[PDB]
RNA sequence: CUAGUACCGUGAGGGAAAGCUGAAAAGCACCCCGGGAGGGGGGUGAAAAGAGCCUGAAACCAGGCGGCGAUAGGAGGGUGCGGCCCGAAAGGGUUGACCCUCCCCGAAGGAAACACGGGCGACCGUGGAGUACGAGGGGAGGUGACCGGGGUUGCACCGUCCGU
RNA sequence: GUGAUCGGGUAGGCGGGCGUGCCGAUGGGGCGGAAGCCGGGCCGUGAGGUCCGGUGGACCCGUCGGUAUUGCGGAUCCUGCC
């Protein structure tokens, strides 16, 4: 989850953020943690130990 | 039933009096306060008195009765401290009042005064 | 009737006074604002008189919040003015819905006051306009809310 | 008596004790319309720092007298009530009540009427 | 209002006494502002002066300085040197003061106080010029 | 939710946004103005909650009220003393607000007038006197209704933003 | 009880408290009006808590013990509005 979108990076010298964006319009932010709609960083995972 | 009382109102000239009270205020000079009725019938001053039936402690206008009850001064009993400092013109409670240079209300003070005389003797 | 929008007037009293709206006005609220400050306070007859002479472009109206870059007028007080023609007719319309009702309810139509004017920004309807080196930026039409209160003078 | 003397320290204490806030939390709204203290941590910060002519920082000395510690001016201890069981285990000499605001009106009209029986006094 | 004959009167001392009547919160009116003395060599009290005259922002001359010319403004300028003429409360101060060159008809025959600390038979060495003097050097009508 | 949909790319391929009236449509009959969208009176409903529909924050904008407002200098604040205005009673208060006078105890600290003397002098020593005062801790009588708070602002002293 | 021989603090180590969502228990509130929102009071060094009035129309809190996608001013941060 978080990890399906395909994605570029615009580089430097841009006046913008280093962030990687999807390719077609609306060219919005996408796969990293701190992006609406990306990864969660550190999530709930089966193989933790309960008993 | 208090302790320090010694008669009873009926609600009629109990509102008489709320009334009296209220345009004494409004027209002439009185006077609300514990200490305030006591040094006006010290020292003579006193046309009508009011005292309260919610007074806690009852050592605090204990002596306003007999005070008044020999200087011969009329005074009557009213229920509410609330509603007593209210028409006593306060955001207030209040415990006991006077009255002073009454003008508009001699029909209705003096007739409170032989109405109290009547339940007196 | 159909009260969609309501009015930043207090104190209405219906035995005296009468209301009317204008709602989605495509017109400048910048103008609007300057031209209701210059009527608040007048009675109705000298009010239309004075748009009508705005109308014809022979009294101008004084700009005191908004005038950038603007000329100053022939006379006393100017200073920066301007002839906002289409703001006018518009607010000529209100006012004369205004003066139907007040004189339905009952009231003396020469001897009515304006007691309330303002101008609310509406919803922005959005557009875009082509430029260069591959860009689209925006062209918009801002709106307008009107709203006007007479009473009637003892 | 020692609690009034107290309890007078305590009123000229608060009085004069500022109202901790933020650096700056005159100059944006996201700050004013949600006003709390927080530690400055800067490097560069007078606040930090202690410097005259800046706001004050909280500390352990502006705490009030232990024996008047949380009273009501009155000089009662307050006890929160939801019902009139409550209110018996109410010492009437020292604590004082106060009720629960979502509490309805039933409940607030017997809870009033038990609390006048006991003599229990009833903040508001 | 008190009023003082400045009559052999040195100027700084003189001035020093004004500022604080001034800002205790006195009128004061100084006459006779020509005759007040100024102790020294007379080619660096002019040098000073006429270089206070020369002063001017390179930029925009309607911005200042505006160093006087005049014997009665050359007395004021001192007294304004000594007060907070940055506040309210100097302002006020340094309008409750007047200064005249002379004295005008309505000060005629009238009691002119005199401040014993300022007064030049105190000196001992005779070196002195006059106010009067250095506006005449500075070009003043008085 | 009419989503691998609309849409973009010659093509491999890339790829959104978008939930809520009310118990019931009972979803505004009728009159005046307007070219019209609509406005205003009237109606339904417990409530307009009116489909531009549960609640309806902030930023932003308009008007009304209050205070300031055309001789004036600092990162927009801090301390202290004042002016104009507003009040709830959840804080207090006639079961006594504020203020005025008098009696008692009083830490560290600590006067002056005055009598004599020393010093060229600025001053000092002795006694007055550890007195009169003095943070504060108690008492007694006169008075009779505000106080605390809040908004804005004047005067004086202080103050070169935040993160790295 | 003792402290003339305790009272500044960056990196950094240690101690105690405030706040958020769900579970096992326990005590409770709510159409005589819950959550949320706006404006004001009191307590608290403080993180914060609680009351009054208004708006709203259906759920919510305290204590004991457990659990966690648990606290934002900043990333030429992301989405949306101005």
């Amino acid at each position: 989850a978080g990890k399906r979108r395909v994605t570029e990076n615009i580089g430097k010298g841009h006046g913008m953020a280093r962030v990687e964006r999807i390719k077609t319009s609306p060219r919005f932010a996408a796969f990293v943690p701190f992006a609406v709609g990306g990864r969660r960083t550190h999530p709930p995972k089966v193989e933790k130990i309960i008993w | 039933k208090p302790s320090y009382v010694k008669f009873e109102v009926p609600q009629e000239l109990a509102e008489k009096a709320l009334e009296a009270v209220e345009i004494a205020r409004d027209t002439g000079r009185i006077r609300k306060g514990t200490n305030e009725t006591t040094k006006a019938v010290e020292r003579g001053q006193a046309k009508l008195v009011i005292i309260a039936e919610d007074v806690d402690p009852e050592e605090i206008v204990a002596h306003l009765p007999p005070l008044c009850e020999e200087k011969e001064i009329p005074y009557v009993y009213v229920p509410s401290k609330k509603e007593l400092g209210a028409a006593a013109g306060l955001e207030v409670p209040a415990a006991s009042v006077a009255i002073i240079e009454p003008g508009k209300a001699r029909e209705l003070v003096e007739d409170i005064a032989m109405k109290v005389k009547e339940l007196m003797k | 009737s159909r009260g969609r929008f309501s009015y930043s007037f207090q104190n209405f009293d219906p035995e005296r006074m009468a209301r009317a709206s204008g709602r989605d006005l495509r017109i400048s609220p910048k103008h609007s604002v300057e031209l209701l400050r210059e009527i608040r306070g007048m009675m109705l007859n000298d009010a239309l008189r004075y748009l009508d002479d705005v109308i014809a472009k022979k009294r101008p109206v004084p700009m005191k919040r908004f005038n950038d870059s603007q000329g100053h007028k022939p006379g006393k007080g100017f200073g920066p003015g301007r002839y906002p023609v289409k703001v006018a007719k518009a607010v000529k319309k209100i006012l004369l819905n205004a003066k139907n009702n007040a004189e339905q309810k009952g009231l003396d139509v020469d001897r009515l006051k304006i007691i309330h004017a303002a101008a609310h920004r509406g919803p922005v309807l959005r557009g875009y306009i082509p430029r260069a080196f591959g860009r689209a930026t925006p062209f918009n039409e801002q709106t307008t809310h009107i709203e006007i209160v007479v009473e009637e003078i003892r | 008596n020692e609690k009034a003397r107290l309890l007078r320290i305590r009123a000229k204490l608060k009085r004069k004790k500022p109202r901790f806030l933020r650096q700056e939390w005159w100059r944006y709204p996201k700050f004013k319309n949600d006003p709390k203290w927080r530690r400055p941590k800067g490097i560069d910060s007078k606040m930090r720092l202690k410097k005259k002519g800046k706001p004050r920082s909280p500390s352990i000395g502006w705490s009030s007298p232990k024996a008047v510690r949380g009273l009501h001016p009155s000089g009662y201890e307050e006890v929160l009530v939801h019902n009139v069981k409550e209110l018996e285990a109410i010492d009437p000499t020292r604590q004082a009540a106060r009720i629960a605001g979502t509490v309805g009106a039933r409940k607030r009209e017997m809870i009033l009427a038990r609390a006048k029986e006991l003599g229990v006094k009833v903040l508001n | 209002m008190r009023i003082i004959n400045a009559e052999g009167l040195i100027l700084g001392r003189l001035a020093s006494k004004v500022a604080k009547m001034l800002l205790e919160g006195e009128e004061v009116v100084i006459v006779n502002a020509e005759k007040a003395i100024i102790t020294g060599n007379r080619e660096d009290i002019f040098a000073k002066y006429k270089q206070r005259t020369e002063l001017r922002t390179r930029t925009n001359p309607r911005r200042g300085p505006f160093y006087p010319k005049r014997s009665d403004e050359i007395v004021r300028r001192t007294v304004r040197g000594m007060l907070p003429w940055k506040t309210d409360r100097g302002r006020k101060a340094f309008k409750r003061l007047k200064v005249y060159v002379g004295v005008p008809k309505e000060f005629e025959g009238k009691e002119f106080e005199t401040i014993s600390e300022a007064h030049m038979s105190r000196l001992a060495t005779p070196k002195y010029v006059t106010v009067g003097e250095v506006a005449k050097f500075l070009g003043g009508k008085f």
